[PDB]
């Protein structure tokens, strides 16, 4: 028996769903959320990281002047310093006094770290979601591990269940993405070849292990300093050092929705955006024929105490004569109120227990026991605690339409001002049907 | 400010606290009139005084 | 000097932009798309290959009853069959005549030949387009290969080339496609886990080497014959081995635009959709000052034969007198006349022919030597063949541009019944003139 139901996109909130097959006793499902999973299809641009400069030894002719060459290296820049008379720790290095030309070449490069430390930057496309899920399937805990596509559907104890799509095609990603280690950060990368020094991209490279590398530094070098053979330079410092200082929040702090953010691969656990079409094929073999449950009889409730706080704040009894002895699966005809079982045993001229959650000042709800309703009614009362920890049991906000009994004051003055316009329409309307028949 | 939608806060290294509001009030919601529209009235303010 | 020019996304066709500068003499640049690539971003769903059945020996029971066993075989099933008396090629099997059973069992798992005969289901998000350009620089060919999202930016000769993005999204794949060698074929394959039997996708496995086998092939045992050892059965032939004669036509036959296709990675080849905008930023060593430029006076065009024949059909004689020997980047503003040549080489008082292709019934048009401009008028005799195997080397647009110069007829026809009607609207207004006067 194919069944289709949609429970909202919350985790850790159990719900409850009614499977009302004719001639069958109906099926109560208690399935609760237990993971949801986006993950979008990353495509990476480049890899960033913190670069190096290479500088070999300065070449320093004794005498005339050095040529500069030209190489193909990334960020590579030559220059020729004349007139230097460098000095080493035995005696002048040159021989002659001036004539000397200090040849000063450097290039960048990656560092070695670049292998374990650097940025992916990505593009998300489009996240495949997946959903991991617990139902209360025959009255055990069992759980279904599938995807939220709208296909793969998945098979366990004969039962298929196959769930979404997700009403929300909403992510916490944007098209443009960074990850650094677990950290990921949705920033507009500066497009590939065209990194801007200092900031972030300064040196970009398609994959870590690639050679091709684009570097844009302005590595401009300096006449050496008075008679050294140093080699002085003034280069913007690495725009990956800087953005790690610089970085903020990543989304796994940041996101709306309750959002986590995990990394390997790149995910987005328990978003609280939209609902979950979950559709069920329950085998014929899960029912129970309907003469083989019980009937109960002589049905009268009452409510010691009730309190609309969150979490099962009110309690309720129930007197029963149940015939056969057997499984009573119990359940709530009212949206406003969710009681907290599924099943319970009856059997004997006794009562039993329940509790519920509810939002409503006033208890008004039928209780749907075993295919006999029963109608409960009681006063709740506000709760004494201001702030939980968990989010609220029962449904929602009640609408505007549930007021509270001793609401008939509304009905009361409502009532009055109606009254006292229908006797002002009817004189009017006799003083106009009399004076109609004036002449 | 704790809203209906809920607070999540990370305090240090920790793991993130998360609070949610109850439907705590003064008014009663069964008494005479000016006490319960005060009950609605801390529990939905905007609403009651719309609809009052 | 950045200068961002659109040319048509059509390959192969060479295309003139020019690349003004005030100070600089003008600029012209060939390029010619040689080839435009999209690649999308494929999410693997599952393999399908043809399936296997895996009969063990049958179990026969001799003078007793044997029962079925129950495993998790990926189409498990058996049965039992009583009365049977078995032969064998000596003599019967069994000692008694009645009260023998066998047990039947089957079921069903990946041919593990078929690693290499299977057929992949995808998922296709987006492209991630790739062009490479031909560029005639300074009178040379340089090749540029560059990613077309516009979010690449190499170099050559010092000239920055950033290319795209392309102007339409359109692709030629579906979100659903599956891939067979060298065939693509947009096909919206059944989710996974819910194969049916006979058809594309009755066995489905996550990856050719995964483990977890859905099969819905029905199979069926059924009841040996008489005396015989055999194990019959009814199975749903193989739904891949059915596909691989009903595939249809594969991409690279259907899909429009002369869309052409390859795989491993697929690819959308040399789509013919859209505009690329193509973002030149030169150099100013390229460039050369006005003055240094030649200039031409006296510059008169004669065309001794014309033809819109789609493959440069005319010919332009024209004279000129120069101050100085150089390089003359020939243009034409006329933006329905495409001239071949973008630079020849001009000296002292001589002449100069280039060869320009029109689809105009009547040629007239500007050309721009070098700054100067000269004004062509021709006319056009229809070419005689009616097929060319390649496309046109020119544009067409609106008629208020195309039309004859013995368009004079328009003229004529409509400046007579223009002046009728002025006539009859004159004789009317002075009618009311004095009708106006006259009361
Ligand atoms: C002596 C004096 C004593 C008298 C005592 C005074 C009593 C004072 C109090 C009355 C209690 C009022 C408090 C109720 C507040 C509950 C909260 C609530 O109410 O909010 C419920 C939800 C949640 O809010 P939201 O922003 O998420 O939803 C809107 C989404 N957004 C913004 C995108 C449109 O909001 C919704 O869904 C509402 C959707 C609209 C519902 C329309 C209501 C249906 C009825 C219409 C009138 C027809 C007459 C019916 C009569 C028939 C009788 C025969
Ligand atoms: C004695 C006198 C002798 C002189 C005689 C002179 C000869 C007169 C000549 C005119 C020559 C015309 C040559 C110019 C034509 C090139 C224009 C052009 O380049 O276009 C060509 C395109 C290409 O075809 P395609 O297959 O790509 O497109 C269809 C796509 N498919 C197939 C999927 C539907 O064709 C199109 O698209 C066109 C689609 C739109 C065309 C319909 C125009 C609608 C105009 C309505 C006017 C309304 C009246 C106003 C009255 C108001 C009261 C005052």
């Amino acid at each position: 028996y194919e069944h289709v139901t949609v429970i909202p996109n919350t985790v850790g909130v159990p719900y409850k769903t009614l499977v009302n097959r004719p001639g069958y006793s109906p099926m109560v499902l208690e399935m609760e959320l237990l993971s949801v999973t986006l993950e979008p299809t990353l495509s990476l641009d480049y890899i960033t990281c913190e670069y190096k400069t290479v500088i070999p030894s300065p070449y320093v002719k004794c005498c005339g002047t050095a040529e500069c060459k030209d190489k193909s290296l990334p960020d590579y820049s030559c220059k020729v310093f004349t007139g230097v008379y460098p000095f080493m720790w035995g005696g002048a290095y040159c021989f002659c006094d001036t004539e000397n030309t200090q040849l000063s070449e450097a290039h960048v490069e990656k560092s070695e770290s670049c292998k374990t430390e650097f940025a992916s930057a990505y593009r998300a496309h489009t996240a495949s979601a997946s959903a991991k899920l617990r139902v209360l399937y025959q009255g055990n805990n069992v759980t279904v591990s599938a995807y939220a596509n709208g296909d793969h559907a998945v098979t366990v104890k004969d039962a298929k269940f196959i769930v979404g799509p997700m009403s929300s095609a909403w992510t916490p990603f944007d098209n443009k993405i960074v990850v650094y280690k677990g950290d990921v950060y949705n920033m507009d990368y500066p497009p590939f070849g065209a990194g801007r020094p200092g900031q972030f991209g300064d040196i970009q490279s398609r994959t870590p292990e690639s050679e091709d590398v684009y570097a844009n530094t302005q590595l401009v070098l300096q006449r050496p300093s008075a008679g050294t053979v140093h080699v002085p330079y003034s280069q913007a410092p690495s725009g990956f050092k800087y953005w790690l200082k610089e970085r903020g929040a990543s989304l796994q702090h940041t996101a709306p929705f309750g959002c986590q953010i995990a990394t390997n691969p790149v995910r987005a656990m328990n978003c609280a955006v939209g609902n979950m079409p979950i559709s069920i094929d329950i085998p014929d073999a899960a029912f129970t024929r309907v003469v083989d449950a019980p009937s109960l009889t002589d049905m009268s409730c009452e409510v010691p105490a009730c309190t609309h706080s969150s979490d099962f704040g009110g309690v309720a009894i129930i007197k029963y004569a149940a015939s056969k002895k057997g499984k009573c699966a119990v359940h709530s005809m009212t949206n406003a109120v969710t009681i907290r079982e599924a099943e319970i045993e009856v059997e004997g001229n006794s009562q039993l227990q329940i509790s519920f959650s509810t939002a409503l000042a006033s208890a008004e709800f039928r209780v749907q026991v075993c295919s006999t309703q029963v109608h409960c009614a009681a006063e709740c009362h506000p709760p004494k605690d201001h702030i939980v920890n968990y989010p609220a049991s029962h449904t929602t906000l009640g609408v505007q339409d549930i007021s509270v009994t001793a609401m008939s004051w509304v009905q009361k003055i409502t009532g009055g001002v109606g009254l006292v316009v229908a006797v002002a329409a009817l004189i009017l309307i006799v003083v106009l049907c009399v004076s109609f028949s004036r002449h | 400010t704790v809203p209906t939608e809920g607070l999540e806060v990370t305090w240090g290294n920790n793991e993130p606290y998360k609070y949610w509001p109850q439907l705590s009030t003064n008014g009663t919601a069964h008494g005479h009139p000016h006490e319960i529209i005060l009950y609605y009235y801390e529990l939905y303010p905007t609403m009651t005084v719309v609809v009052v």
